[PDB]
């Protein structure tokens, strides 16, 4: 996947490296969101067969 | 012991962080105030003419 | 007044050679002969300076200011030392 600290030299100029670090950060996104809700889902599961 | 060790690592992250985004946020400032230019960037050529990657 | 090398604003953060000075408690760099300079960090005597003991990078420094920071990288270990002293005199101005 990208590279970290992404800094604003390849914003401006449209670069390829901007370009494909764009296009994996929201498919990053897609997957984090999906697996803190599962986590959510799971974490409320946890409370209710502690409960 | 690592309760410890890792909250006194993220607090000087989050101090460091704090400190790296207000350094972010000042620069972010700066480029729009007088330098960010309204002409197309430059295709930039590598490799020499035989590569001449572009 | 002198050469270094830092990190390009691209997408890849590709490394680059540009002369930088340091006068009246500021950084800047010179972006080419006989035109005007760019600021890279506002003030010194609010800076930190990163000797950088357990990075993979070879004779670097990191200036770490508070509105911005720049990673640095010079082409000896005189040249380091000398540029650390420099920013660190600064930072006590």
């Amino acid at each position: 996947s990208m590279t970290v600290k992404l800094d604003f030299e390849e914003c401006l100029k449209d670069s390829p490296r901007f370009r494909a670090s764009i296009e994996l950060v929201e498919a990053e996104v897609s997957e984090l969101e999906t697996r803190l809700e599962k986590l959510l889902k799971l974490g409320t599961g946890l409370l209710e067969s502690g409960r | 012991q690592y309760r410890k060790e890792l909250g006194a690592q993220l607090h000087q992250l989050v101090l460091n962080s704090a400190r790296e985004k207000r350094d972010m946020e000042q620069r972010h400032v700066l480029l729009k105030q007088k330098e960010l230019g309204g002409e197309e960037p430059e295709p930039s050529l590598r490799e020499g003419p035989g590569g001449l990657v572009m | 007044e002198g050469h270094l090398f830092k990190r390009a604003s691209n997408a890849f953060k590709t490394w680059s050679r540009r002369w930088f000075t340091i006068q009246s408690n500021q950084l800047v760099y010179q972006k080419k002969y006989k035109d005007p300079v760019t600021v890279v960090v506002d003030d010194l005597r609010l800076c930190t300076v990163k000797l950088c003991p357990d990075s993979e990078r070879r004779f670097c420094f990191e200036v770490v200011s508070t509105s911005k920071s720049c990673l640095l990288q010079a082409d000896s270990e005189r040249l380091l030392q000398l540029w650390v002293s420099a920013v660190q005199s600064s930072i006590a101005s």
